[PDB]
């Protein structure tokens, strides 16, 4: 009866009675449609059937609107203005927009919490299979374990996912959409600030840095936002993932997170020759490109004296030596980079195995190994991501 | 022209014909329809002086 | 003569009220399973000779859900069928059952996927034959319970009887999703009569006529 | 008045796959397939070893597991090093040269009515843009949807090795990831286009506003630009919340995905242990895979967005 009368709440469509772009259905789905984002079939639809085009999506949910944003965050901004002595715009756009925040890192607590119980889970079902097996050899005594706590386990596995997909996907939710919202008034405030700006102070910042602030500055706020949450929610997931992994191997766990540390700035070092090297092919390319672009104006009188045997030997030899030496190097980085992805994740669980092995006397057996490298698995991402969450936030100030 | 004036068309046409844009307007190939470049690079100074002093007077 | 090596027999009504074991297999659910083939192996062939191409209903959530919950049944009914005891492999009833419900489940995968394009209604065999494989697999359900609580043995072991659990939740889910989902159609005369847009449910429930009843309870 | 959407241009891809050497093509997935074999037999190692250390109270031969076992780690180091090495130098570098110089020969001998006919920029675009395509993103983007592809190969491999009635899972859950996977093939790159469409013109009206700025004030046309401004964002921001959210509905339609594997992997090797023949190993194994299969499932979807974005380059 509970099932058909949730079924009943949650699919059945509200009937009504008796060329503008319709209203977004995110204002018109219940909290399940909310969590499963199941609302967005009726788009996904329309664009694997048609090319969308403007007129396809619907207009923007309740509160979204820039008007709306840029007062909202004009009064507190005035309000900063107003009181306080050393006005921050940062502590503006808190006040204004850090509700969603707020409730966008008790999602990812929770996310968290769930992301590290599922390797405990597995410690759990590798342990029940060794002591069910190891009770089942005896008799081939009373209160012998049960197969059914086998079965609760793996659907605990699948509460688990489940739940921390929901809690995740609207931690997202609400991340990606308090961007939107502090882009989506700082445009607002940058646009209706220079229109009360004085023209000589318009004139000493340039159209073009005026114009980088809302194409730049405000996409690196936006970008922030989604990595606000990682600022305590790497630490949290850090120390709960040391924390597990401690109960779970030893003092041994400490190679392994020595071994990600030290591999941290190896990959920036080699993150900065990539970028680098990434840039240096960009500018062959424009070489090549302005050697095309000559030819290609020039090309009636190019055509008229047949002179484009040499100049393709012209165009190819740019490519072919620097572009193409430049790209080949860039592989080669890139054949590094990747046999690093793929061995560190291996390496830090093979060096925390020997010097287990090799320094306690307990049993290296597999409930201790696999959730060890599940939870190694599960700590690479935050040791992974400061660097760039740091990066994030100082770019942002 | 318009520049968020709303559309009369005796008297747009009045302007257009006062500014002496008419002759001007007929070298495009949409006339009042064309879309002026990106910068403004698709017409003349001259022109579009006489453009703004349209815009003015329309409004 | 005797296909069934029961000894609760052929007889329709076995001592309890339940089908015996025998009858389930033997006639409900092989015979769900050669209506099935008979019928919707025309169906099939008419829907692929009445058009070349679709009307272009819009393949949807439940398109995909068919598929998969028949897929899905394959995999129960073939789970089953290696879950055949030794003994039960000299039960004729029970070995016919499985592969003749396995060749219909093909059939009925195949009529899915065309019914979907090429049908306008909730295809009349599949609702029928997901309505007798809900029920053959609801009283095989009941049956195999019955034998439990009273002669305390399962008949197909307890996994035999998890298996007939999901296929009777399967074969549920299918049959609602032939059912109740409306066909999605993409991009002042008075309109054409539903009895000509309703499956064979909804021209046996009546349940066409629900429009115009709400219509007439809310307006002249 | 809409344009329907259009099956993939599989003739592109094999022009692609031609114009790197098929051969050495071969080589590449050869070297992906040889990486994840040796990584699913260094964790089938690893199985065996924890179980050697499980019977026996304490962990003896240490030294020779652990060798064997970083053996096959380095392994599958060195089979990854020399995949991208093959993709680079002998795949992507020599598709790139190739295409290089057939359309270098083509444009050129072209007649003079074909430059007459295409506007320039139409032309220099193709030369820089969709050519540093295949240069770097291209052979990116294969690179890592064929190493995440034999990943979830080898994840149901290994699951269907531990309980082999996991491919009855698989299979419906086959079929809804690939329905999830081509809705989001076509609509996020609608969307994503969308949003590039309608970023530029609220930057571009921001420079006509600050060239035209003393004019705004002083037909005292502030409010309507202000409103003209607001207009363009809202545009922006409506076609955002869709790129946005379609990630969203992917990624949650993939962890579903991903957690019915872990609920039928766990289930069905619960299932062996009730018939008697499962050893923790095989469940620690299996379940170890089952657990990361989701990440893998979402890198999938994503590269064949990526993959679909970088191939019109070469249509092009
Ligand atoms: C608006 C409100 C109403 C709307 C509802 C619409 C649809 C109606 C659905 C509700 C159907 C009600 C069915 C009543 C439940 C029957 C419970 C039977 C329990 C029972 O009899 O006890 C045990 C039966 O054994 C057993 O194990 C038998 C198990 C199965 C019993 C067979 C019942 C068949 C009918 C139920 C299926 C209905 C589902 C319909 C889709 C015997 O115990 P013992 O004491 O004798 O043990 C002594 C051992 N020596
Ligand atoms: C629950 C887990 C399920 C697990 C599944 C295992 C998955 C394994 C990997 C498969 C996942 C992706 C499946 C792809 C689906 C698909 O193809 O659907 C395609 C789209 O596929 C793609 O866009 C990318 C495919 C890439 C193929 C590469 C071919 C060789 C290229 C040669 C170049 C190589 C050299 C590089 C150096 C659309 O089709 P349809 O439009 O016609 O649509 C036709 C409909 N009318
Ligand atoms: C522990 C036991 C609990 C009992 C059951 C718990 C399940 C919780 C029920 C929540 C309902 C889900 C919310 C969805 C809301 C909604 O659909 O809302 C209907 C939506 C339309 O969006 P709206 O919410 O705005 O109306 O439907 C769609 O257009 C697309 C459907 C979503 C696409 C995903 C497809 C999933 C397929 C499901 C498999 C079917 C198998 C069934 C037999 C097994
Ligand atoms: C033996 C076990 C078998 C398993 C289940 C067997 C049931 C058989 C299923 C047949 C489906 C019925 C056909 C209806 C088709 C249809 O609705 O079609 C949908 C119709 C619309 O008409 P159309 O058929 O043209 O689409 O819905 C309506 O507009 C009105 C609904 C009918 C009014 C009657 C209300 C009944 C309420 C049901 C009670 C809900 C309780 C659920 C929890 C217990």
């Amino acid at each position: 009866t509970c099932a058909s009368i949730l079924l009943l709440e949650a699919l059945p469509k509200k009937p009504l009675m008796p060329t503008r772009r319709k209203p977004n259905p995110y204002d018109s789905a219940n909290i399940f449609s909310r969590i499963t984002f199941s609302w967005m079939s009726g788009l996904m639809k329309t664009g694997y059937e048609k090319y969308l085009v403007e007129a396809d999506l619907y207009k923007l949910p309740r509160n979204f609107s820039s008007e709306e944003l840029s007062q909202k965050l004009e009064k507190n901004w005035e309000n900063e203005l107003k009181q306080k002595s050393n006005p921050s715009l940062s502590w503006a756009i808190c006040r204004t927009f850090g509700s969603k925040m707020l409730l966008a890192a008790f999602f990812k607590a929770i996310h968290d919490v769930l992301a590290f119980t599922q390797p405990q889970l597995l410690r759990i079902l590798i342990k029940f299979v060794t002591d069910y097996n190891s009770e089942r050899q005896d008799d081939h005594h009373p209160q012998k374990l049960p197969i059914v706590r086998g079965f609760l386990i793996a659907f605990a596995m699948f509460l688990v996912g489940f739940t921390q997909t929901s809690v995740l996907h609207q931690y997202f939710l609400n991340v990606f959409n308090t961007g939107m919202y502090i882009k989506s008034a700082l445009t607002a405030l940058i646009y209706q600030k220079s229109l009360v700006l004085s023209n000589e102070a318009s004139g000493l910042s340039s159209t073009g840095d005026i114009v980088n602030l809302m194409s730049v500055d405000v996409q690196k706020l936006q970008d922030l936002t989604q990595w606000l949450n990682l600022i305590w929610s790497g630490p949290f997931q850090i120390i709960i993932c040391l924390y597990s992994l401690y109960k779970l191997l030893g003092n041994s766990m400490w190679v392994g997170v020595i071994i990600l540390v030290i591999m941290m700035p190896l990959n920036s070092f080699l993150m900065r020759i990539q970028k680098k090297l990434q840039k240096s092919q960009m500018k062959y390319k424009d070489e090549r490109t302005r050697v095309i672009s000559e030819i290609l104006n020039n090309i009636k009188s190019l055509k008229l004296y047949a002179w484009e045997k040499p100049y393709r030997e012209k165009l190819e030899e740019v490519r072919n030596n620097k572009e193409l030496k430049n790209l080949t190097k860039l592989g080669c980085y890139m054949a590094v980079t990747s046999f690093q992805f793929n061995i560190v994740p291996f390496l830090v669980s093979c060096c925390t195995f020997a010097v287990f092995v090799y320094t306690e006397d307990r049993a290296l057996t597999t409930d201790l190994v696999f959730p060890a490298l599940t939870l190694f698995n599960l700590l690479s991402f935050p040791l992974m991501i400061i660097p760039m969450v740091l990066n994030s936030f100082i770019e942002a100030s | 022209i318009l520049f968020g004036h709303r559309y009369d068309a005796e008297f747009y046409e009045k302007t257009i014909k006062a500014c002496a844009l008419t002759i001007d307007l007929a070298i495009l190939m949409d006339g009042d329809k064309t879309l002026v470049g990106e910068k403004g690079i698709s017409l003349s100074g001259g022109q579009k002086a006489r453009l703004s002093l349209a815009r003015a007077v329309y409004a | 003569c005797k296909l069934c090596r029961s000894p609760e027999g052929f007889g329709p009504i076995s001592f309890y009220g339940d089908f015996t074991q025998c009858f389930i297999d033997g006639v409900i659910l092989n015979l769900s399973a050669i209506f099935m083939i008979t019928f919707g192996i025309r169906d099939l062939v008419n829907l692929c000779k009445k058009k070349h191409s679709g009307i272009k209903y819009r393949r949807n959530w439940i398109i995909v859900s068919r598929m998969a919950l028949v897929l899905l049944e394959i995999a129960f009914v073939s789970l089953a069928s290696l879950n055949i005891s030794k003994e039960e492999a000299e039960n004729f009833t029970i070995v016919s059952q499985y592969a003749s419900t396995m060749l219909s489940l093909f059939v009925a995968l195949a009529l899915h996927w065309i019914e979907y394009d090429r049908s306008v209604v909730a295809n009349t065999v599949l609702l029928f034959y997901w309505l007798f494989e809900t029920f053959g697999n609801f009283a095989k359900l009941i049956n195999i319970l019955i034998r439990h609580t009273y002669e305390g043995i399962w008949y197909s072991g307890q996994t035999g009887f998890i298996l007939t659990l999901f296929q009777v939740i399967t074969c549920a889910s299918i049959l609602l999703l032939e059912a109740l989902p409306k066909k999605p159609l993409m991009p002042t005369r008075r309109k054409p009569n539903p009895y000509d847009s309703a499956n064979i449910f909804s021209r046996i429930t009546f349940s066409w006529m629900s429009g115009l009843m709400k219509t007439g309870y809310e307006k002249y | 008045e809409h344009r329907e959407q259009g099956k993939v241009k599989w003739n592109i891809y094999l022009e692609y796959a031609k114009a790197c050497n098929p051969k050495s093509v071969c080589v590449f997935i050869l070297f992906i397939v040889i990486s994840m074999f040796l990584s699913v037999m260094g964790n089938v190692w690893l199985k065996h070893w924890s179980e050697v250390n499980s019977r026996y109270g304490s962990n003896p031969n240490a030294a020779r597991y652990l060798a064997i076992y970083f053996a096959l780690g380095i392994g599958s180091a060195l089979a990854t090093l020399i995949q991208t090495i093959v993709l680079w130098v002998f795949c992507t570098i020599h598709a790139s040269k190739y295409l290089h110089n057939l359309m270098t020969n083509s444009v050129l001998r072209a007649p003079m009515t074909f430059f007459e006919t295409t506007p320039i920029g139409r032309i220099l675009n193709r030369f820089s843009n969709d050519i540093y395509k295949v240069d770097a993103l291209l052979g990116r983007t294969f690179s890592q949807f064929f190493v995440n592809a034999v990943k979830v190969t080898f994840t149901i491999t290994v699951i269907c090795a531990t309980t082999w009635q996991f491919i009855f899972i698989i299979i419906p859950l086959s079929v809804f990831y690939i329905y999830y996977q081509q809705y989001y093939l076509r609509t996020s790159r609608e969307l994503r286009r969308l949003d590039s469409i309608t970023r530029s013109p609220i930057y571009s009206h921001f420079q006509e506003t600050l060239g035209g700025l003393a004019t705004v004030r002083g037909y005292s046309q502030q409010k309507r630009f202000s409103h003209i401004n607001q207009c363009r964002i809202d545009n922006n921001m409506s076609a955002f919340y869709p790129s946005i959210n379609a990630n969203r509905w992917l990624a949650y339609r993939l962890e579903l995905i991903g957690s019915i594997i872990i609920l039928g992997a766990a289930t069905l090797s619960v299932f062996r242990l009730k018939q008697g023949t499962l050893t923790a190993g095989m469940v620690g194994l299996s379940l170890s895979y089952a657990l990361q299969i989701t990440q893998t499932l979402n890198w999938i979807v994503r590269m064949t967005v990526e993959v679909e974005t970088n191939i019109v380059s070469v249509e092009r």
